[PDB]
């Protein structure tokens, strides 16, 4: 049948990587038909790289600080889950970060391996001084969704290895809401408004596209039962 | 005198005024409210009853 | 509205009229409860209003002394043993004796289990007594309650006057189309829907010969037969359908005093004047704040809460100075598709479906002319316009509803008709319709849990239970403990477990709980109906043990848990809901105010004449009340053009309001108020009362 | 914000729809214009919403028991016959859902349109005027919903607890962003005590402190908030510069975030912030899972036992009067004691007993409906119940609602609840005629200058000390202190000034002033003001509804009329009647005489009526004191009566209530003028109102205007 | 300045009204004189141009002489005498 | 049931009244 | 860590009701895509069903038919559980007569070619000797729920009966999910939709339509590219 409009998109950007989509307008009732969905997906469908493990030298048992850097274990593991990354190959990369002397210690002074890459080298991760000598080791591996630390099975093998909770997914934190603008000439229609935050490794615009076509893949291995089927057309 | 008969015991309000030939300012509140006129309250007073708006001639210019 | 409302205003005892003490001289010990009320006159149904007291209803068992006084049965007692002699007491001799109570733990031989009893002694006081001492006992419990009051489940788990506004709104439920009978109610439905008289009883034992859609002929024994009419679509005094059904076959035999045909809100023969609604006692998004309630969209689809209202509409000719007013479709200066309706007589057709602003009857009156004003004769000369020397009062629906025609009945001198004095013909309209349920109607339970409705909600956006049922009704949570109307939940519990039914596993013995539970209730198939005496009710461990074996709907599944809770999800996000709420069968009804009965909006309409004040009432136009309260909160804002704007050229100033129509209605700001015309009255008044009262001007 | 029904905004709007639809074309001339209006023709409801956008229209409910009892609002068209207000200012209208109708009014003129877009939109009115309290707090649902998201659960699922040497303390979320995303996995509870890292919130004072340093920029930075996920939600409510509260919020914390919101925040922001906090507080009451059912009321394992105890006191007791040594009041008073008793041991028993987690005691707890007593009724036993004639019957109701009740049981209870809703019914029309007296007789007073620049005032005590040397805080200072004028300059000790003259005297003053250790303070009423027609807006001082100075033409006087009168349905002589008969200044029923000079008293204990004579210290005359009944009691002052104990010139000699008009004339206009407003503001106090003291300060002013002529 | 943007009636702040006005009353009629003022010229535009000047800031689509009072006031285009 | 064609309504009533409305 | 493709599976139960199986799926992701599913099962699956009728002997709705022990109010409602279906658009007539002693059920009536009646044991309406009830219904397509549409909005004479219009061949559907949730981090939703219809169309079919519409709504989302 038809929807006797178009239902369209409409996005405003807000930060260099924060947008505002507006889809309007829809049948009634569908607003949080699509808008749970669309929430649901982004947060748990995009592919992307993250940080898994992290292994330091000079500690072992002592779980409160490290020598030199004056900031503490915790501080650091919150900077590095804090570490966007984009891996193109699904096996687990070791990166390594060391320094020596007081300094400041970025994710600039990082070396990644071919393949993979950082996307904001200019962030602070730790303060050295004293003859400070920091030496960090990294797990980037990708996957999607948002996961909590493993227990590695490796403990004997690496015991500085502690494991960490991993954001896969490359956008942050998405909301949405509903309204219902233009009822009464336009017999009770509704709007449906999404903000998302995602990291700078991609926009928000790519994000909702891919988005839209997992869901459309899974729909249509859903619908791809009777070809000949009536429904809405835009 | 309009006030008080207004509010209560009316006839022996009426009487006592009309014997007495009292006469009512018309500058209270409730008579205000009673013949029509603006109260002398909130926007009824002079001070903002009275301001004079004109454009600023920087804007009149800018038109 | 209903055969219950009927039955309470009979058997009612009312405290005003001639030779009585009135409103303006009701005293608070008048008002208040005696305590020879008991079995008198019940003291939970009455008013509500400034006349709370003054009204009350005659106890179910209460008669009436050849003397006028009000006398109670009661069972006596000798020896410490009850006999089953009954004698009649009235409120004198109750004094001088020591009544007993109605559930006392008697032996099955008249000997109660307790030497101390609790008893009522002379002055009224409640007392314990040795058994061996008490001379009398209630016939039964309910004895010190009403009609109405004694169709409320679970009466004694809710407060007094919870249970008041309760039995007071029992009597204002509407007429649906199907009328449900309740799954959980008292055993006073039956008799109270006999004695109403509003269903149709066999007086002769026989078979039924033929049935019809309107007559009933029943074969008697002795070889006469009897014919029921059947009414149909009758209005009743306040607006609502009697429409009344058959319920027998055509070869059935009834017996003498059996229900033949049901009535408006009857159901098989026991009163029904709501629905059994699926309901869940969460709080929803807010549409269910403060008392609002919330429903499925299915509630409107399948006529569940659904009413006929049939209006009437009255015209008269009636002979006058200049001749005769005549009813005919000829009427001067109207267009024809608003005619089309009009048959030749010159009332609408019957079935012919009307709308606001149309013609029922085409009445048109003798005026012969007035001043014509130039205007007028400019405008006939220049088209044609004829004499159009009548003038037309036609019948025109009033502004605010439509519907279809149902009959129409027509009385004339001609036809033989008594008529009043002047009236040569008068004509009534029929008009119904068929309201279906919408937001800011009134629904209320049994037990005094009344609500507006605050949003109808789709059927997909509900709360379902993981068999994908959805809920059908959400009401909130936060007005029960508040309220101490606890037996609204008592009442969810127990209808749940009448709609799915239940069996009590017998395998070693009955359990503890169904000891004291009689037979035949050990076991009950879906959607059974029971029935809870307000007093002898069923206890709250034999409702516990109920819910415990609830067997299961169409597969094994119990969706409802041990303690009356389900598992729901959200019909919007579909994560299911973190904690159980408790659902629920709870009987629904649909109270009479409606908000299409209660929507006004004035622009410009009649005023009166002493006073230029504008009318009130929707009978008239109407116009809003601005009082001495609003004027202090409008002093009070400091706001003082609203107010002059709101007493002069609103109400009185008459230059002051067509000046303000007039600059409305070109675009130009309003004008400044002038001097309202009642102060000028009252300038009259006073002046005519031989007082000098002038206005100065300097 | 407020819905319209469409029809009845048509209807409303008639002239206005039917020009601008005439100036479309729609229609040739107004008569075909008028047609299409009545026929409702689709060409009207378009233009219908262009008419309507921002016209103000007002909205009123009746009884207008105060001035927020009318409130202007901008409409929309809804489908449906009903008005759809906001869930917010059901308490301002005190209007309920269960059937109540509202009235509306439209403005026409530029003025009306104005002064309705202007003082009475409803976001301009957000503190109640009567106590400065603010209105449009989250009522019901939305406090559960609060309440429940914010309280924190210890051993929740996703907890922080540290750990070493097998695994570190993983707790720790980087921020809120990762924090919800394991919220939607079943790792984190949103009700669990973790740590956070917070970037946008400000810190609260101390950490701000010891961690910032002086600059506390916290927007910029990032710090770690030891919290739980549903307060992070709460504080990101707000606005950004609040500080992080991180406390459970019951609705005293709401009304003190609100207030403090309200005093130093704009009028546009505290509305924005409210809307914000009823739309979670809605989004999560639904989650909270409050419901009711059998199992949720539970009754107290220790309850025969109790009752067991009190029956064997009550048949004790009866008994002894039995044998006759005691009357029929002795053993009423006996049985009515032990049964009392027996309803607090019950009470605490099942309070004891009842879990804190239950959706009962949530409920109550949360300051959202009901009372322990109420809880105590429906699980428990009602216990007492109350005669027709008031008085107590001996045998109290023993069981509860939740195992039923007996015939009897119900009965008595009837008897209660008809009188009450007999008792409510005389009192709605009791406080109507009080609070319309009292707007004619206080009309006048309107606020007519800045400064009368007068030097005169009142004292105030502000937390009187203590005999270990302490300053104890005054219970009632929101009432007499706040939102005042200086006077006259706080100095401690001769010393510095704290608080400069003509001060507005909130909290910071107050704060300072009890840390300098000055209590008696000299402070500027309309008792005082100089005016000569109506008050100057300094000696009225803030106004209570806005939290700034009065304005220059308010009518105080219908304000302070309106909140008297507004709580009268409220009150349950020690009344309505009372303060009735305060303000109508009648000779008390328990009249108590009062002492005419400083002296040395005399007690003679005469024949049913005492004789008190009061000696002066110097040589004036004794006086006499005769004809008193000996069924009041003795009046205590200092301590207990004594006789030959010295008293001052205007103690009260005997318990009761004093007269009016002797203390006025035995300790002049200040002395009643204290008397009037404390006796009213306790008797209001006594059921739990707050009204400000400058109301009852205007009306006690209008009072003693006059004299009275005793020479020609 | 933290408020978000303001939605319909409330679209000049109240307070940020309120700073430029010595009163609530005062606003008030500041806004009524305007908005007569600017209906007054609406309405007699066709014919010779009186004293009354037209809305210094640009009317919206169909907005209301009120608003653009407001409007006007928000943006300090006006001066007042008080009485 | 007293009454010839009365629907079948079960009861929860411990006691029996001796006699009816 | 599962990166197989979600596949879909169907188990009848019944000749209505089915259970469609969907794996493997993220985790969380099951709840909401059930959810969507329902929603849109329940709401927009185009159906067909009577909107006006018309009995010879009657003008309006609250009257009866000589001879029927029903009432014509009833009938309507009665009538209300009829379940159609149509394959040609426009409205179409099918027409119902009966004379004599007997009970009408939704078996006497004759439907035209190209639309069918499911349930023709269901009862309508009981007649006597003197009974003759001669009905005409027209029926449409649609989806969702229609009220009646007015006699005057269209060119209707007196006699025709408006009457409520339901197009949903959907009559319950729920679902079900399982969690592995296991600890190796190989975490899916097995996804259970179980659908039952009122016998027009195979639930298969009704999830098929669900799904054609889903798609065009996602679609338009995805092509933003
Ligand atoms: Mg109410
Ligand atoms: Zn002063």
């Amino acid at each position: 049948m038809l929807i006797s409009q178009r239902p369209t998109l409409s996005e405003d950007v807000l930060t260099d990587n924060r947008s505002q989509f507006v889809i309007e307008p829809l049948e009634p009732g569908f607003g949080y038909t699509l808008g749970n969905s669309l929430r649901r997906t982004l947060l748990s469908s995009i592919p992307g790289a993250a940080v898994t493990s992290i292994r330091i030298d000079g500690v072992l048992h002592e779980f409160t600080t490290v020598p030199g850097v004056k900031e503490d274990v915790t501080e650091i593991i919150l900077n590095l889950k804090s570490l966007v990354v984009s891996s193109e190959e699904d096996e687990p990369v070791t990166m390594y970060l060391r320094k020596q002397g007081p300094g400041e210690v970025t994710a600039g002074d990082i070396v990644p391996p071919a393949g993979v890459t950082v996307h904001n080298p200019g962030m602070h991760i730790a303060t050295l001084n004293d003859k400070g000598k920091l030496e960090v080791e990294l797990v980037v591996e990708r996957g999607r969704g948002y996961v909590p630390a493993v227990q590695n099975r490796a403990s004997g093998a690496e015991i500085g290895r502690i494991p960490v909770d991993s954001i896969y997914s490359p956008v942050l934190k998405v909301t949405y809401k509903v309204d219902a603008t233009r009822v009464e000439q336009r017999t009770d229609f509704d709007k449906l408004i999404l903000d998302v935050e995602t990291k700078n490794s991609i926009s928000p615009r790519d994000a909702l596209a891919s988005a839209g076509k997992t869901l459309v893949e899974l729909f249509g291995l859903a619908r791809e039962l009777n070809v000949e089927a009536e429904g809405i057309e835009i | 005198w309009l006030s008080a008969a207004s509010f209560q015991e009316t006839t022996r309000v009426l009487t006592d005024a009309a014997i007495n030939c009292r006469s009512d300012k018309l500058n209270g509140l409730k008579e205000n409210v009673i013949i029509g006129k603006l109260i002398p309250a909130g926007t009824g007073i002079n001070r903002y009853r009275n301001i004079a708006v004109q454009p600023t001639e920087e804007a009149r210019a800018a038109a | 509205n209903n055969p219950l409302s009927g039955l309470t205003h009979k058997r009612r005892l009312s405290a005003l009229g001639p030779g009585g003490l009135s409103r303006e001289r009701a005293g608070l010990e008048v008002r208040d409860v005696h305590p020879s009320h008991y079995g008198r006159m019940c003291p939970i149904e009455t008013p509500e209003g400034p006349n709370i007291g003054l009204i009350g209803s005659l106890s179910v068992y209460a008669r009436v002394n050849p003397f006028g006084f009000i006398e109670t049965p009661y069972r006596k007692v000798v020896d410490g043993v009850v006999s089953d002699e009954i004698v009649y007491l009235t409120a004198d001799e109750e004094d001088r004796h020591v009544v007993a109570q109605a559930n006392s733990p008697i032996d099955a031989d008249g000997r109660f289990v307790e030497p101390r009893v609790l008893v009522r002694r002379k002055a009224g006081e409640v007392e314990y007594v040795p058994s061996s001492e008490v001379d009398y006992m209630d016939v039964s419990p309910r004895q010190m309650v009403s009609v109405a009051t004694a169709m409320i489940p679970f009466l004694e788990h809710d407060d007094a006057n919870r249970a008041l506004m309760g039995a007071n709104m029992q009597r204002q439920a509407v007429p649906l189309v199907r009328s449900e009978a309740p799954l959980v109610g008292t055993g006073m439905e039956l008799r109270a829907a006999i004695d109403a008289g509003d269903v149709v009883v066999a007086e002769e034992s026989g078979v039924i010969e033929e049935v019809s859609a309107d007559y009933i002929t029943v074969m008697h024994d002795n070889g006469t037969r009897r014919t029921y009419r059947m009414r149909k679509f009758a209005r009743s005094n306040h607006g609502t359908c009697a429409n009344q059904c058959p319920i027998v076959d055509a070869g059935d035999r009834v017996e003498a005093g059996q229900v033949i045909a049901d009535g408006p809100c009857t159901d098989d023969g026991e009163m029904a004047l709501g629905k059994n609604l699926l309901v869940a006692i969460m709080p929803w998004e807010g549409h269910n704040y403060e008392d609002a309630i919330i429903l499925s969209n299915r509630l409107v689809e399948e006529d569940v809460l659904t009413s006929i209202h049939i209006e009437e509409h009255e015209i008269d000719a009636r002979d006058t100075k200049l001749g005769a007013e005549e009813i005919t479709r000829d009427i001067p200066n109207i267009s024809d598709e608003v005619l089309a309706d009009l048959d030749e007589r010159g009332i609408v057709r019957i079935g012919a479906e009307v709308r606001d602003g149309d013609i029922l009857v085409g009445k048109v009156t003798p005026k012969g002319e007035t001043e014509l004003t130039p205007e007028e004769r400019l405008l006939r000369a220049i088209f044609g316009e004829k004499a159009r020397e009548v003038r037309d009062t036609s019948l025109k629906v009033p502004h605010g509803e439509s519907g279809k025609v149902i009959g129409i009945r027509v009385f004339s001198r001609e036809d033989e008709d008594e008529l009043p004095a002047g009236v040569n013909e008068l004509v009534r309209v029929y008009v119904a319709q068929k309201r279906k349920i919408s937001d800011g109607d009134k629904l209320a339970g049994r037990h005094g849990n009344k609500g507006v409705i605050g949003k109808i909600l789709p059927v997909e956006d509900m709360p379902f239970l993981a068999d994908g049922t959805p809920v059908d009704i959400i009401l909130n949570t936060h007005g029960v403990p508040r309220r101490m109307n606890i037996g609204q939940i008592l009442e969810t519990h127990l209808g749940w477990c009448a709609h799915s039914g239940w069996k009590v596993d017998a395998a070693k013995g009955v359990p503890d709980w169904a000891a004291r539970l009689p037979d035949e209730l050990l076991e009950a198939q879906p959607n059974a109906i029971v029935s809870t005496p307000v007093f002898d009710g069923a206890q709250e461990a034999e409702l516990q043990g109920l819910l415990s074996c609830t067997l299961p709907n169409r597969d094994g599944d119990v969706l409802v848990d041990a303690d009356g809770k389900a598992m729901l999800f959200d019909g919007r996000s579909g994560e299911p809901f973190p904690y159980p709420v408790t659902v629920g069968y709870m009987y629904i009804m649909k109270l009479h105010h409606l908000v299409d009965d209660k929507i006004h909006a004035r622009s410009t309409g009649p005023y009166s004449m002493i006073t230029q004040q504008p009318l009130g009432g929707k009978a008239q136009f109407g116009g809003q009340r601005f009082g001495e309260m609003e004027c202090w909160a409008m002093q009070a804002y400091g706001a003082a053009y609203t107010l002059q704007e709101l007493l002069t050229i609103k109400s009185d100033d008459t230059v002051g309001r067509v000046k303000v129509y007039e600059a409305i209605v070109k675009g130009e700001n309003i004008p400044e108020p002038g001097i309202p015309e009642s102060f000028k009255v009252l300038l009259k008044e006073l002046q005519s009362l031989c007082l000098n009262v002038e206005v100065l001007s300097s | 914000q407020c819905g319209l029904p469409k029809l009845m905004a048509l209807e409303l709007f008639k002239p206005f729809v039917m020009k601008r639809l005439v100036d479309l074309n729609h229609a040739q001339n107004i008569k075909s214009a008028k047609r299409m209006v009545e026929r409702q023709r689709p060409q009207v409801w378009d233009v219908l919403e262009e008419v309507i956008a921002e016209h103000p229209v007002l909205l009123n409910r009746a009884p207008t028991l105060h001035r927020l009892g009318i409130q202007a609002f901008e409409p929309m068209l809804v489908e449906g016959k009903a008005i759809q207000l906001h869930p917010l200012v059901c308490e301002a209208f005190n209007a309920d859902f269960d059937g109540d109708q509202m009235a509306v009014h439209l403005p026409l003129s530029a003025e009306a349109q104005a002064e309705a877009r202007i003082l009475m939109l409803s976001s301009n009115n957000i503190l109640s005027p009567a106590s400065g309290r603010p209105l449009a707090m989250p009522r019901l649902d939305m406090v559960t919903g609060l309440y429940y998201l914010t309280t924190e659960v210890p051993g929740d699922t996703g907890e922080y607890q540290p750990a070493s040497g097998d695994h570190p303390e993983t707790g720790v979320y980087s921020s809120p962003a990762e924090a919800i995303m394991a919220a939607d996995r079943g790792v984190l509870s949103v009700r669990a005590k973790i740590k956070v890292r917070l970037t946008q919130l400000r810190p609260p004072v101390e950490i701000e402190a010891e961690l910032f340093g002086h600059s506390g920029w916290q927007p910029g930075d990032a710090w770690m908030a030891e919290t739980t996920l549903g307060r992070v939600m709460f504080n990101e409510l707000l606005p950004l510069g609040y500080p992080f509260v991180n406390k459970q919020m019951h609705k005293k914390v709401q009304a003190a975030i609100i207030n403090d919101l309200a005093e130093r925040y704009p009028m546009i922001v505290v509305a924005q912030t409210v809307d914000k906090l009823k739309d979670a507080g809605f989004y999560w009451a639904t989650r909270s899972g409050v419901t009711v059912s059998m199992a949720d009321v539970l009754v107290p394992p220790r309850k025969k036992e109790i009752l067991d105890h009190y029956e064997e006191r009550a048949d004790k007791v009866e008994k002894q009067f039995q044998r006759g040594a005691l009357n029929h009041d002795e053993r009423n008073e006996a049985l009515v004691e032990i049964w009392k008793e027996a309803t607090d041991e019950v009470g605490q028993a099942l309070r004891e007993h009842y879990p804190d987690d239950n959706p009962i005691i949530t409920i109550v707890d949360s300051g959202a409906t009901g009372n322990f007593t109420q809880t105590r009724t429906l699980a428990g036993m009602k216990g007492l119940v109350t005669n027709p004639k008031g008085e107590f019957i001996p045998r109290p109701v023993k069981s509860s609602f939740r195992e039923g009740l007996t015939v009897l049981e119900y009965f008595i209870n009837t008897h209660g609840a008809r009188k009450g809703l007999a008792d409510t019914a005389l009192r709605t029309a009791d406080s109507g005629y009080l609070t319309r007296r009292l707007v004619d007789v206080s009309q006048d007073v309107i606020v007519r200058e800045h400064d009368c620049q007068t030097e005169r005032g009142i004292v105030v005590e502000l937390a009187e000390r203590a005999p270990d040397g302490t300053l104890i805080r005054d219970p009632y200072i929101e009432t007499s202190a706040y939102a005042r004028t200086l006077g006259t300059d706080a100095v401690d000790e001769a010393g510095n000034v704290i608080v400069e003259r003509g001060q507005d005297l909130g909290d910071p003053e107050i704060d300072a002033l009890l840390a300098a250790g000055i209590t008696q303070v000299k402070v500027r009423s309309v008792l005082t003001c100089a005016t000569s027609t109506g008050v100057c807006a300094t000696c009225y001082g803030r106004s209570m509804a806005t939290g700034k100075l009065v304005d220059i033409g308010e009518a105080v006087g219908i304000v302070a009329a309106q909140s008297i009168g507004e709580p009268g349905t409220q009150l349950t002589t020690g009344g309505l009647p009372r303060v009735q008969e305060l303000f109508e200044a009648r000779v008390p029923r328990g009249k108590a005489p009062i002492a005419d000079v400083t002296g040395r008293v005399r007690l003679e204990d005469g024949e049913r009526f005492y004789k008190i004579t009061i000696v002066p210290d110097d040589g004036g005359e004794e006086v006499v004191y005769d004809k008193i009944s000996k069924r009041q009691r003795l009046r205590v002052f200092k301590r207990v009566l004594s006789d030959g104990d010295h008293v001052e010139v205007g103690q009260q000699l005997m318990e009761g209530s004093a007269d009016p008009h002797e203390v006025l004339r035995v300790q002049g206009p200040r002395e009643v003028q204290i008397h009037l407003v404390r006796e009213v503001q306790e008797v209001y106090r006594a059921q739990g109102v707050s009204i400000h003291d400058k109301h009852i300060e205007v009306i006690v002013r209008q009072m003693l205007r006059r004299v009275t002529i005793i020479d020609s | 300045g933290g408020y978000d943007t303001p939605l319909g009636i409330t679209n000049p702040p109240i307070d940020e009204l309120l700073d430029r006005v010595s009163s609530k009353y005062a606003l008030v009629i500041y806004a009524a004189k305007r908005a007569r003022q600017i209906n007054d010229y609406y309405n007699q535009l066709g014919e010779g141009i009186l004293e009354y000047v037209g809305p210094l800031v640009e009317p919206g689509l169909q907005e209301k002489p009120l608003s653009i009072a407001l409007r006007e006031i928000h943006a300090d285009l006006l001066e007042h005498t008080e009485g | 049931n007293s009454v010839p064609g009365a629907p079948n309504r079960v009861s929860f009533a411990k006691l029996r009244e001796p006699l009816e409305v």
